[PDB]
């Protein structure tokens, strides 16, 4: 129970850092379909890093 | 259909009880025949007929 | 299926008293163990087998343990005539004989 | 097709597993309560002459007596054998009858045979159709109530030839020791007791070891000099005054009755009743019947009921059944999603389904064969192979209108046109692969025979549907798509 | 047996490629006979419903 | 109280202590009232729920037979029970009452009514009978069950007189052993104690006892209340909740 | 005497009761309760513990 309590930070922080990518490549203004693209290429190697 | 197959069969072998060990046998010996011969079908009969 | 045949045979002894004397205690001995879902026994002149059915998560090596332990312990009520200590199969009636 | 789906589920007869004909039977004969040892034994060689005398039984089998199987003294079990299959003419069902027939005529006799199975789950071996048990609180009770259940529940016309294994009319002959007379003499219950066993009692006291093996010493007496219950007075009892005290000055002898047989469940008395259901009535109204006359007769209230096999079964199939169905459906539907990568493309493929559901059904009632597990088996395979074509049609289906960008109509029909020869090998591959099945008649047949007609009936009806229908609502679907996206743009429009 | 037997035969008066009549006679009791290769590891036992 | 290596799987320490009991056996008294028996049990596991129960009108033996007769029993049919301890046993028997003065007055020994009182009660084979015609089983009434035949017994003889159980000593139903019982808060009990099972579901099992717990009281007469009084599925449901509710 | 011995033994159709023996110290408080038991003899007569 404790675990999945302090777990929680951890499953949310995978979704902040991917949510982080994807809000980098929207608020400068680029294509969507080639930004979402273009940013998890360029941060998939530091997400399983 | 190879993937597609199984997934009748994907459920099956995880029923409790008598009738699913049962059943359980003959589920898992007609997976591992339907893999076997998909295994022989994509290597022997290219070659033979190559 | 976990089933436990135990048989306990002793001469000469009616119907009733085999009953009072060598059903009742290894019955109320094997009560108390865990993992017993239903008993059924099948006791006549002289004869007395014991019927035992176990949930289905129990192993038959800790049944056999459990069974061996009630035997051991109910062993002081038992009749002191008795020609033979009773004993254990491991037989379920799904199994058929070979020839 | 949906609609005669439900109708025909709910229609079909069921069954849980087949019988088979390996060539035993295994029969129980019936004595009387004041049977002996010799009377059994003369009357088990009279039915071994008159059994023996059909041409089908080639032997017999039959041990007697106090053993870890046998119920009672009374209480015969017969393993009756047959030849095998190439040299008798008929199967278990006329055999049996004949069988039957046979041992009515002799006199003072009944056998009651029940053909045995190879996958037995029950922890008994049933006598009739059906078998159930009561539960009570004291064997004086229930032994006092027996004759209740048996002079008014046998009369109810879904309820026939009621019985039960217990039997509380067995001679027993009571010895009434003097408590007060005894203590004149200086014998104890002790004595008589001691006295008693070592009289009549077969008691076993002496041992006899030898080099390898080890033989016993028994203690019996000789009844053939007096015959009757004058045996008893004969024997002679210890005193302290040092004579010989006669069992007639310090005891009396009565008669009574008590049962053979004691069988308990629970930790109470119990009784299990066996009987046979009218194949006019199913078995809920037999279970209807007896609940009627359980609360007619005003039994006790400490008599409870218990019953166990197909009721049980049936209940755990139907438990089982909707919960497979829609985890298999949701595990198809996930598949072939990825497969197809699309909304409604897996819901064109599994719509086909059901189709082969219907064929087998109404096979299945034509044939008249029981809806055994395998027959449940046997019609998930049909509507996997049906699946198998249909994505086989599909596949090419998709890949076409990819390539060509052709429109979907003439795109199906040139995919259908390709794809035709492989429709008719697969269904001939299936045809003689269901073949050996319909025409099994030998050893085990009774476990693929009724299949094979079930999965014919499957293939037929399912491509008599599949070519007929599937390019059609295939199209229909492609059509309902474009709804769809019409539906995605008018929520991304006002929403 | 019988049901090689038909296949083989069928597709050789079907298709009037003996080199299609050679692959099935071989392959399917190839793939059945080999199929229980895999089934050493799963240490289950032939029987009736096998 | 034996504590082993890290090492040793519980079964084959079962099987030691198994062995090591039927081997000491010998050496063990003869009047050992009951063999000794293994518990599996280690102080870190704790009870799943305690039950206990009371009467008002009705004496404690007959109470703690009904209970252990069918309350105990049933309620540790279904699953989820590891090990019912009925804690302050007052298990019902037969009790006789010795005076000192009366006894010793006609000069006669414990040992005489030793003696009697064994060879009175004995249920052993008696056998049974064969014939041409007619076969039948003998039983005579040596057993008897309550204390008015124990009482009317003849256990020694002077000058023509009978001198029984009941005139010069005092025999009632009672327990087996007065040193064992038990007091819920006020008023007296017998409390049982309920042991776990691994691997099972503790709230499951809480609740199916308490479905069942109507249905005895029901069953039992009407001047019996049972009650319980500790439980650990109420924790667990509070630590689950709160934990939900914070996420 | 004082020992609460179980000696003998009560059976019954399903239960199985016990018989138990116990003195009295109600009528005579104290240790004086342990002088009052009686010993068999030889000569046949009752000897004191004193």
């Amino acid at each position: 129970l404790m675990a999945l309590t302090i777990a929680t930070g951890f499953v949310v922080d995978d979704a902040i850092v991917v949510i982080e990518n994807i809000s980098r490549y929207i608020e400068k203004g680029e294509k969507p379909l080639a930004a979402a693209l273009k940013g998890a290429g360029e941060i998939g190697f530091t997400i399983i890093s | 259909l190879t993937f597609s197959l199984i997934a009748v069969l994907i459920p099956l072998l995880f029923m409790g009880d008598i009738v699913g060990r049962l059943f359980r046998e003959f589920a898992i010996t007609l997976a591992v025949a339907i893999l076997i011969s998909a295994v022989v079908s994509l290597t022997l009969t290219p070659m033979m007929c190559a | 299926y976990p089933t436990i045949q135990v048989v306990t045979l002793y001469p000469g002894a009616s119907p009733d008293v085999m009953t009072s004397a060598v059903t009742a205690p290894l019955e109320r001995q094997f009560g108390q163990m865990s993992g017993l879902k239903q008993m059924s026994s099948q006791s006549s002149g002289g004869a007395s087998v014991i019927t035992l059915q176990f949930q289905l998560t129990l192993p038959l090596d800790v049944a056999e343990q459990e069974v061996q332990a009630a035997i051991n312990a109910a062993t002081n009520l038992l009749p002191s005539d008795l020609p033979n200590p009773p004993v254990y199969s491991k037989v379920n009636p799904a199994d058929p004989p070979i020839m | 097709t949906l609609l005669l789906s439900v109708l025909l589920w709910v229609f079909i007869p069921k069954g849980f597993f087949p019988v088979q004909d390996n060539g035993i039977i295994q029969g129980t004969l019936q004595a009387p309560q004041s049977s002996s040892f010799a009377n059994m034994a003369q009357r088990q060689r009279q039915v071994a002459d008159v059994i023996l005398q059909d041409p089908a039984v080639q032997s017999l089998t039959s041990f007697v007596g106090v053993d870890g199987t046998n119920p009672s003294l009374n209480s015969a079990r017969l393993q009756i054998n047959l030849k095998p299959l190439d040299e008798r003419d008929d199967r278990v069902q006329k055999v049996i009858a004949r069988l039957q027939t046979a041992v009515d005529k002799v006199p003072g006799v009944d056998l009651f045979l029940q053909p045995t199975q190879d996958l037995t789950i029950d922890t008994q071996v049933s006598r009739t159709q059906y078998q159930f048990t009561l539960q009570a609180t004291s064997l004086d009770a229930l032994s006092t109530w027996v004759p209740q259940l048996m002079e008014k529940l046998q009369q109810l016309p879904q309820l026939s030839d009621v019985s039960s294994d217990w039997q509380d009319k067995g001679l027993v002959a009571y010895v009434n020791v003097d408590r007060d007379s005894a203590s004149r003499l200086g014998i104890s219950m002790a004595d008589v007791d001691n006295a008693l066993y070592n009289a009549f009692g077969q008691r076993l006291i002496s041992t006899i070891y030898t080099q390898a093996n080890q033989y016993r010493v028994v203690l019996e007496h000789n009844t053939e000099n007096t015959p009757g219950l004058a045996a008893l007075d004969t024997i002679r009892l210890t005193s302290s005054d040092g004579g010989v005290v006669p069992l007639s000055s310090i005891a009396k002898i009565e008669q009574r009755f008590a049962p053979l047989s004691i069988n308990h469940l629970d930790q109470f008395p119990v009784t299990t009743i066996s009987f046979n259901v009218p194949d006019n009535y199913s078995l809920g109204d037999a279970v209807q019947a007896i609940m009627d006359t359980e609360k007619t007769l005003n039994l006790p209230v400490d008599i409870t009921t218990q019953f166990q096999g197909s009721t049980l079964a049936f209940q755990s199939a139907l438990g089982s059944t909707v919960w497979l169905i829609v985890a298999a459906v949701v595990a198809m539907y996930i598949v072939l999603g990825i497969l197809y990568e699309s909304f409604i493309h897996p819901i064109t493929i599994l719509s086909t389904l059901p189709t082969a559901g219907v064929g087998a059904l109404l096979a299945l009632l034509i044939a008249g064969s029981e809806l055994d597990v395998i027959a449940i088996i046997g019609i998930i395979l049909l509507i996997g192979i049906v699946k198998k074509n249909a994505i086989m049609m599909i596949d090419f289906a998709l890949a076409a209108e990819r390539e060509q960008g052709m429109s979907p109509r003439e795109a199906i029909y040139q995919a259908c046109l390709l794809r035709f020869r492989p429709i008719l090998m697969t269904t001939l591959a299936a045809l003689l692969g269901a073949l050996p099945l319909m025409l099994s008649t030998g050893v085990g047949a009774e476990l693929r025979r009724p299949l094979g007609i079930g999965m014919v009936g499957g293939l037929i009806v399912s491509q008599v549907l599949t070519l007929f229908t599937t390019p059609v609502i295939y199209l229909l679907f492609d059509r309902l798509a474009l709804w769809t996206k019409s539906r995605f743009a008018r929520h991304e429009e006002e929403a | 047996m019988m049901a090689i037997a038909l296949v083989v035969m069928i597709i050789y008066l079907f298709l009037r490629n003996i080199p299609a009549t050679i692959i099935p006679g071989v392959a399917v009791p190839l793939s059945l006979i080999g199929t229980f290769a895999v089934m050493v590891f799963l240490d289950f036992s032939i029987n009736n419903l096998t | 109280t034996l504590q082993f290596q890290l090492t040793l799987p519980l079964d084959v320490a079962e099987q030691e202590v198994q062995a090591a009991i039927n081997a000491a056996t010998n050496l063990l008294p003869s009047d050992l009232p009951n063999p000794p028996v293994y518990s599996k049990v280690n102080p870190a596991d704790p009870p799943i729920m305690t039950l206990a129960v009371t009467s008002t009108a009705m004496p404690m033996t007959q109470v703690e037979d009904m209970v252990e007769t069918r309350v105990a029993q049933k309620i540790s049919q279904i699953s989820g029970v590891g090990l019912v301890t009925l804690s302050g046993g007052q298990r019902p028997a037969v009790r006789v009452k010795l005076n000192a003065q009366a006894i010793a007055a006609l000069g006669l020994t414990s040992e005489t009514v030793r003696t009697a009182i064994t060879g009175a009660n004995v249920n052993s084979a008696k056998g049974s009978l064969d014939g041409p015609s007619r076969a039948v089983t003998l039983s005579a009434n040596d057993q008897m069950q309550s204390a008015e035949e124990y009482r009317q017994l003849i256990i020694a003889y002077q000058n023509g007189a009978p001198i029984r159980l009941g005139d010069v000593a005092t025999v009632e139903q009672g327990a087996e052993n007065s040193w064992l019982g038990a007091w819920a808060n006020k008023e007296q009990a017998i409390v049982m104690n309920v042991q776990r099972q691994p691997g099972a579901n503790i709230i499951s099992t809480a609740d199916s006892i308490r479905q069942m717990l109507p249905q005895l009281t029901e069953s039992l007469p009407k001047s019996v209340k049972v009650t319980v009084l500790s439980d650990r599925t109420t924790n667990i449901r509070a630590s689950v909740d709160d934990t939900q509710f914070e996420l």
